[PDB]
DNA sequence: ATCGGATGTATATATCTGACACGTGCCTGGAGACTAGGGAGTAATCCCCTTGGCGGTTAAAACGCGGGGGACAGCGCGTACGTGCGTTTAAGCGGTGCTAGAGCTGTCTACGACCAATTGAGCGGCCTCGGCACCGGGATTCTCGA
DNA sequence: TCGAGAATCCCGGTGCCGAGGCCGCTCAATTGGTCGTAGACAGCTCTAGCACCGCTTAAACGCACGTACGCGCTGTCCCCCGCGTTTTAACCGCCAAGGGGATTACTCCCTAGTCTCCAGGCACGTGTCAGATATATACATCCGAT
């Protein structure tokens, strides 16, 4: 409790088969695949087979009394499956959709950890930089009977806090950046670390990650991820977090690749995704957006098969036969002739019309913005390329409209502003221009209701983060999404590969909600 | 006895640039050893290329490497041409 | 607008800054630098580096590669009579 | 079964044969290629032509017929490429291109 | 009123402090692309090594300094301390360069 | 019989049949003889003895118990005569010999 | 993918003259390019003096006359007299 | 009587269109085969070798005399001092 | 050979050819202390060269020094000189 | 600003001497078979490159300003050079004699090239634990304005 | 001028990564034997290097005189350094997918080297003659004093 008495708990002053024990006993009662993996690091690694060969329930039913406000009912679910994931010395993957209240059930989780088995800290937070203030507030709300501190600021600020309060152990949560893990290791690396939890956790992913290596060599007792959308693209992916959280059992990537994904049984189908529904039953929890939410609508999603134009034809031509060194450049000129050198016409520059006709894709643009444009409706493009952003912001000039753009190089303060301005009441701003991956999830584009991917992603979790800057809670009108497709290219390539990599993520994680 | 020289073709290159001058032995002497040490520099950086390389054998190539590599330029180009000429018509012969 | 006509990115040659000349100055051990040193310490690093590279391409051309390498790079030092220890 | 040379096969007039025979006897590789010889002593001659006719020019222009080593100097030390190919080459009986600084001058 | 150090004391343990010290002092990434742009002047398409540009950067660092200590040499034989472009271009044409 | 290497014959550290080996591939002349490898050997080691035996003394002075390419450099520049055999030659990551004019030190 | 260098040589030379210190990579690589350069010389001016002689062998002399040449005053005679003892006992074991 | 300088103008359009050797060829073969003594006894010289060493050393002062003078010119003088020829050689790197 | 070995024969290289030289390198005027500084710099440089040449053939086993040994000691030190064989 | 001298600069004429053409031998380059091994062509393969975009830290880099000291110019002056004239002296030349020792030829033998078997030395892969880099903090030293 | 105030050196503590052993294997040294053939040694020879010696006469030496130039001193700007904001770009960490150069491993052909002859091109020795000095002489032109 005292800071001094409380060093007592925090700093580490100092074959874990204590816990693993327990572990493997409530985990076997589960189907028998689960213990394959020991049976293969047993011959494999013999030290983990001296607990293989050997072999309290809290509903917690009504919100917590402990915390202000009231706390919704899915999420007393949540927090209680939580709750059953502490006492049984196993930890799980917490995979809400994004907006649905995820640091709410965490923190109302970390109260349950500090006020009914008596356990104030130490407890390892680590999020993306722009969310740590979203952090302490509800830190700060839902349970004000705690400290903590953001352990930001330049390097003499961060080593006053060590000094202040690391060591001198007065905090219960330490909330800190990715970057910050990297940065300062070995002041960090000794609190012992009851909980580490992280969320966004689609950064660990690889695990060649510094994050990583660095997250690896340091000593909780128990894990935790909070992730919006796990398997983002491979299966692999999903293995490191398994990995992360226990590496006790996840231990062989080898296995679990050539249990599926490197290898898929020539069967008819879905036996092996039947075994994984039951491995990852217990582990990982998601419940769909759409299961309390009504409101938002669903998506009205479309492709536009747009053609070529007799320049980009040409241009796409010149390409395929053979200073120029990769296959992107197909998608450069898939996407608008007008990145490459030279295809614009002559030294002389213009902005007439001269642009819309000689872009297939531009054409069609063009024509549904006026068509919305005397309807009443907001656009919201998402190029993957910030150069060609600039071209659409010259054609945006040239028909007189109304910029709003946020591209990777936008300041901060640009960036809020920008959305201040666009999400404000009714004001003059049409289209508003915005790179796919960028802003993080900090962006509240609720006021429009037309979201345009210009182009598609290689994995389409990208795409769906993208369209949920319009389809999170709040616009409660319509969603038109209109993808942007050329045919008889690379392009529908990308989409066919972001379409297989949708249906893996579909059938893998989105059967368990259902049963969720 | 029989010391090798230039000369003879010093000479038949002179009354070909200039057939109405003469030359002269000190003037004779001095262009003898010109030839002789761009031979040997020239035939030495062939010579070192080529085990670079690895390779075995001196050939036009290495030749050709090493005039550019010696010569500065306008010189080094129109060596390079004239070599692969005599070269050209060499082989269709 | 005609935003597609980016930057011109000022010179790679001026990205060789006016406090590197004063660093290597001091290494080289002089008190006081003046204003328009640091044009003609740009020119003769200019040639120096254009005389050595083209020697590399030379050697790395003959050898039918693509990529120029550190051996490639002592050879030309070599050559022009600078040799290097430290990289083969 | 008459016998021409490989100089006249090639079209030129230094020897192919004796640079074959010193590129053998020289000790630079293993083995010699056919096209060596005929390349180098193209090479030969064209630098023996080059330079031979500034010599040349700088002997009409001092009103000479056979030139001389201060003509092939003043030749070699004019041209810039020569000068640079052998700048670190002294020529006997050669001497200095005519160079007075200007501060010398009187005003 | 705040010390202020007198011209030149800090030139002079500038001067002591680079004397001793042995890494690079131009920027890594500059120098690469300043390397790129000149070699593709020569033929196209080509790519470089990272030991290859620390090379050519040693070589290029080593040269300047070189040449530095030499300008000091001019200048102070001028009856001066303050290196100019005439001392660059005599030290280069005294060494043979140009 | 027993195999006993030349090096160790002749009483050094250095590979005596490497440089023979080398001394015959490199295209130096037709034959080698049979001491010109010994030789050659002898000369390498007494330098490299010399060089490391000076880098040591530095490495020992700056209170570091390895070489570095700075030792090297500061035991190569403070010999005369190897500074004089290593004129042309530029140490990677070496440095250059603490020196100030003494006209730009303060009066 | 074998290749050779000095650096087993150069370790056993500095341990009978530093038997206590170390070297690091950096300064083991500089020391390999000295010895190939050093040989480097002393063979190729080997090489040049046989060939003036019109000799075919390169010998003891050969290279005792080229290090006389290349190493400066009295780094010299310090090596000479290591090549003499070096091949006077190799010669009588 | 002519003024300082114009005789000097004269003497150097003089040497610099000429081609013979400055020095006088006794005295310099004096100083040679003195020279030659110091590294080996009772030795014969070439009267070309002679030759060859003398116009080595004549083109090798004339080449070191004209940066002398231009690092003379450099300092704001006309007059070449020792200071001069050891700059020069410090700079060229034969010091 | 044995005929009354000299010295101070530095002195041999005058006053007056030191300025004939000077005035083919183009120098006008020049000051009182360069003849003993010209005489160290050429002494130096004969030093060199001579001993390189008589290194040379003393290794053919020779008494005689040739042109050729001059010519193979000047290019060995970076001075290539034409006119004289080679 | 014009004269009076001294110094190249053309213009003729005689004199060698050293390029240039011619004849003679022989050594080397060309023609022709024969052969083997170097290098060219094919194909796996695989790791690192490429292009376009993102987010965050944190020093360097760029800029502005004051002010001091250094460069640059001008002035005096007092040597230290240049120029010119006699006076010796030693180089340069022509000639001669002698002998050391470069240079060539013949024999033959010792020693390097080459090849087959054999096997230790050295190189690639792997692992670990000290030497050195980095970070307070305390003491010492050095500079600068009283 | 001594006492701030700043910068640097010198002690402990981490901590981390590369240097330095240890091991297996494979491939170049090593040993023994055979066979040309370079070079080593004797002998000869004839060339050129060395040593005097006399004569001429240009160049070096010594000394004078008198400018002009190198050096020291004094002002005056101006421009570069030291220092405090503030701005940005280098430098990490990432994603997403390719494919393209670089590197073995193998087969086979074709172009080098190696011989044997044998003409013919080039080196050597000789014998002109005309190009380049070697004197003279008149003219142009700078230079330095009027
Ligand atoms: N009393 C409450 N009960 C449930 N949820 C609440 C309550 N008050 C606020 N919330 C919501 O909980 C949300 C937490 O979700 P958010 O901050 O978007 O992060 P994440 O998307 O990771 O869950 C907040 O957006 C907030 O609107
Ligand atoms: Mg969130």
């Amino acid at each position: 409790h005292d800071p001094e008495s409380n060093k007592k708990r925090y700093l580490l002053k100092d074959f874990d088969l204590e816990g693993t024990t327990k572990r493997f006993e409530h985990l076997l009662s589960l189907s028998g695949l689960f213990k394959h993996f020991i049976e293969s690091k047993a011959a494999k690694d013999p030290k983990f087979r001296q607990v293989l060969d050997v072999l309290i329930e809290f509903q917690f039913r009504e919100s917590p009394a402990y915390v202000n406000g009231q706390l919704r009912p899915y999420q007393i679910q949540g927090v209680n499956w939580l709750v059953s994931l502490h006492k049984n010395k196993i930890a799980g993957i917490l995979a809400d959709e994004m907006g649905l209240g995820k640091t709410l059930q965490t923190i109302s989780f970390l109260g349950y950890l500090r006020y009914i088995e008596k356990i104030p800290g130490p407890f390892l937070v680590i999020a993306p930089k722009s969310t740590l203030n979203n952090w302490l507030r509800e830190i700060n709300r839902w349970t004000p009977d705690v400290n903590a501190f953001i352990l930001q600021g330049d390097k003499e600020e961060r080593a006053e806090l060590i000094q202040k309060k690391l060591l001198g152990c007065d905090f219960d949560v330490v909330i800190a950046s990715y970057e910050i893990i990297i940065r300062e290791k070995s002041p960090l690396k000794k609190i012992n670390w009851e909980y580490i939890i992280i969320d966004e956790a689609h950064r660990i992913k690889n695990e060649e990650s510094m994050l990583s290596q660095v997250l690896r060599e340091f000593t909780s007792r128990n894990r935790l991820l909070i992730t919006g959308t796990p398997l983002q693209n491979n299966l692999h992916e999903l293995w490191a977090l398994l990995n992360f959280l226990l590496p006790d059992i996840f231990s062989d990537a080898q296995d679990f690749d050539d249990w599926f994904s490197s290898e898929s049984t020539e069967e008819d189908q879905d036996k092996i995704v039947k075994q994984l529904h039951t491995v990852l039953q217990p582990f990982l929890l998601r419940r769909i957006k759409s299961d309390v939410e009504t409101s938002l609508l669903p998506k009205k999603e479309l492709n536009l098969y747009v053609g070529m134009s007799s320049m980009q034809k040409k241009w796409y031509k010149k390409i395929l036969e053979k200073l120029l060194n990769i296959m992107m450049q197909l998608r450069k000129c898939c996407n608008h002739p007008y990145l490459f050198d030279g295809a614009e016409p002559g030294p002389p520059y213009t902005t007439d019309e001269h642009l819309v006709y000689n872009a297939a894709k531009l054409q069609v643009l063009d024509k549904l913005l006026k068509k919305l444009k005397e309807e009443g409706s907001r656009v919201l493009i998402f190029s993957q390329m910030s150069r060609l952003l600039d071209i659409l912001e010259d054609y945006c000039y040239f028909r007189n409209y109304e910029y709003c753009r946020i591209d990777g190089s936008t300041a901060h303060e640009d960036r809020i502003q920008a959305i201040d301005d666009y999400n404000a009441p009714d004001s003059k701003k049409f289209v508003f221009l915005l790179t796919t991956r960028a802003g993080g999830l900090g962006i509240n584009l609720t006021s429009a209701d037309v979201v345009v991917l210009y182009d598609s992603d290689w994995n389409p979790q990208a795409d769906l983060q993208a369209m949920d800057r319009a389809h999170r809670i709040g616009q409660k009108k319509q969603v038109k999404v209109f993808r942007l497709v050329t045919d008889n290219s690379v392009e529908e390539k990308i989409l066919e590969r972001a379409t297989q990599k949708l249906r893996l993520d579909q059938l893998v994680i989105q059967q368990n909600r259902t049963s969720l | 006895t029989r010391k090798e020289s230039y000369a003879i073709y010093v000479y038949k290159v002179l009354k070909q640039v200039h057939p109405d001058t003469g030359i002269s032995s000190k003037a004779m002497s001095i262009m003898n050893s010109f030839v002789n040490d761009v031979f040997e520099r020239i035939a030495g950086e062939a010579s070192r290329l080529a085990h670079y390389n690895k390779r075995s054998t001196i050939t036009s190539r290495e030749i050709q490497t090493a005039v550019r590599l010696l010569l500065p330029g306008e010189l080094a180009k129109h060596a390079v041409s004239e070599g692969t000429k005599a070269v050209t018509k060499y082989t269709s012969a | 607008g005609a935003k597609r006509h980016r930057k011109v990115l000022r010179d790679n040659i001026q990205g060789i800054t006016k406090p590197a000349i004063r660093r290597l100055a001091r290494r080289g051990g002089v008190k006081r630098i003046s204003g328009l040193i640091y044009e003609e310490t740009r020119g003769v690093l200019k040639v120096f580096l254009e005389n050595v590279i083209r020697d590399a391409v030379t050697y790395t051309e003959h050898a039918k590669r693509k990529t120029v390498t550190a051996m490639d790079v002592v050879y030309a030092l070599k050559r022009q009579g600078r040799t290097l220890y430290g990289f083969g | 079964a008459k016998a021409k040379t490989r100089s006249s096969r090639a079209g030129l007039q230094f020897p192919v044969g004796r640079v074959h025979r010193l590129l053998r006897k020289g000790n630079y590789a293993e083995r010699v290629g056919a096209g060596a010889p005929v390349y180098l002593a193209a090479v030969l001659e064209y630098l023996t032509a080059e330079i031979l006719e500034l010599a040349g020019n700088a002997a009409r222009d001092n009103k000479k017929t056979r030139i001389i080593p201060r003509h092939l100097q003043l030749a070699v030390r004019n041209d810039e490429e020569l000068n640079k190919l052998l700048g670190r080459v002294t020529i006997a009986q050669g001497g200095v291109l005519p160079n007075i600084q200007s501060v010398l001058l009187p005003k | 009123k705040p010390h202020r150090y007198r011209p030149g004391t800090v030139a002079l343990r500038e001067i002591r402090r680079y004397q001793k010290s042995t890494e690079l002092l131009i920027r890594k990434l500059p120098f690469q692309r300043l390397v790129r742009e000149i070699a593709q002047d020569f033929k196209t398409d080509l790519r470089f090594q990272s030991s290859a540009v620390m090379a050519l950067q040693e070589a290029s660092e080593a040269y300047l300094v070189a040449l530095f200590e030499d300008t000091n040499l001019c200048a102070i034989h001028a009856k001066r301390v303050t290196i100019m472009p005439k001392d660059i271009q005599l030290a280069r044409r005294i060494r043979g360069e140009r």
